[PDB]
């Protein structure tokens, strides 16, 4: 949220002191979570390795 | 064996008989003082062009004191004591002698010696690398690195 | 430890022994306001030919005191003292003797190593970048930006 | 903060100790208006040669007084003091000293330094512009200007 | 034979006639003990110039003891003595003549001539060795060893 540079914004307010939040899920829950996303979201790649003489 | 500041000043001052057995003469606390600062302060300006050679600096708000130990290895106190002497002398405005300074010259040197480091230039980066190393096809090894 | 105006003129007035702590006569409060005046107008004036090191001047209206702190660290203390010396020997109307100006000499050359930076010659601008760098896909030049 | 001539003046004064505050207790008048006469007319005289460096003048046709502003920067006082001081030791009849004319020599350089323009080379005039640059599309013409280019076209004479 | 730093101490106060045996008055137990100081770090320092030449330090830091063994042969005192005196003569406040300074000199190269090192510079490493020198499969030796790193399978890069 910039004031100066409007056009960056991705949020409707500024989080200002004492706004209330809250932490998805349970005290000490465990599960195995499902993912969903799109292509451009993560890369991967592998580095080729050089011969040792 | 260890080095101390009061030793190292005391050395300065007696080459130059400024205080010293041989003459009758026996420190003044003044003159103690100012040594030990100013080998700190030498020392201080000393990080950069001889290089770093071990010596231990005072915690800060901590004035130094002459029973510190100063952890200079031993074979760099000719070289340390000379250069405070050429730049103690000034205090009571005696003179360098040839002599001293030639003492001074050879004692900078040796330690100078010890400290060289010819950096040994690297490759460039875009040579290309020959056909007798016979490098791997797929990998970004046909020609030298030449960085960090 | 935090160097200090008043410390690096007290330096300098001991270095070639006009007043010092051991001294039985001691200068009237006058010539020191006068040589920290020098101090500040001298290292004002480094600021075009030497360059910038970190000196902290008098906030506009106030006057300099030498209870405040300059900001130097402790490596440029005998450079600074050594040239301020210099610039005030001519006020008790005296002569630098050879080892002083050796000494002051090889602090400032220490100085300027510090100091010393080199630039790099940037390409033309209308230079090409060659075939080679993949102008096509993976740079969108096919001339160097040049200086920026 | 500012820079009046009567501490320039004084400066210059006990730089060489004609008139100190620790060696001797006096300083005269008749040298104070010496000085500041000499100071006007050096800085008269400096006004071509080295260049303007910010110095007032005495408006209309009163005569300088020690209390009035210099208005120069505080990066000059040292090289005008010494300048002011080789110029004015005639007078007591003392002789400079090595030590003094090498600190004017660099407080000069110094200034000689901050003062530098260094002017480029501008085209000739009749030296053709290449047929690479692309004109009758941009508003580069067959030939350099040679002469500071129009910028406006309100104002075309220059 | 033993060749104590005592001794060499005494010989270089000797050969200044500083105080010899001949002498009404000689020095104080603490000039020695100061000398035969000064005698070690300037050994210790010679472990980089020169290089070690055999001298023998006190292990378990005690205080150097003058009667202790030095450890060095007969063919060096001249030289380490006169290497003594230079160091050495500002304390009594004297300066040294043009024939001490050549019999140091003198004595110098002579234990310099002594320490020769010749380092021999060796062959490159892909220098190919002639066909004339019947290289074989199994040694190898078709090319000059150079300096022919220890690589280990575990640390790859290094």
């Amino acid at each position: 949220y910039d004031t100066t540079n409007p056009q960056y914004n991705s949020v409707s307010r500024q989080v200002e002191a004492g706004d209330a939040v809250s932490v998805v899920g349970t005290a000490s829950q465990t599960m195995k979570p499902n993912l969903f996303y799109n292509k451009f979201f993560c890369g991967l790649g592998s580095i080729p390795l050089p011969k040792l003489h | 064996t260890v080095l101390t500041k009061g030793e190292i000043v005391l050395f300065a001052l007696r080459k130059f008989a400024i205080a010293s057995n041989a003459s009758l003469t026996d420190v003044e606390p003044q003159s103690i003082e100012d040594g030990v600062n100013d080998l700190e302060d030498m020392m201080s300006e000393w990080m950069i062009n001889p290089g770093d050679i071990g010596y231990a600096f005072a915690t800060g708000d901590e004035q130094p004191l002459p029973d510190d130990e100063s952890g200079l290895p031993r074979k760099y106190k000719h070289a340390v004591g000379y250069q405070l002497l050429l730049r103690m002398l000034s205090d009571y405005s005696l003179e360098p002698t040839p002599q001293v300074l030639s003492n001074a010259q050879r004692s900078y040197d040796a330690l100078m010696t010890d400290t060289l480091v010819v950096p040994s230039m690297r490759r460039r980066g875009d040579f290309p690398v020959g056909q007798g190393n016979k490098y791997d096809v797929f990998t970004s090894d046909r020609y030298y690195p030449g960085d960090l």
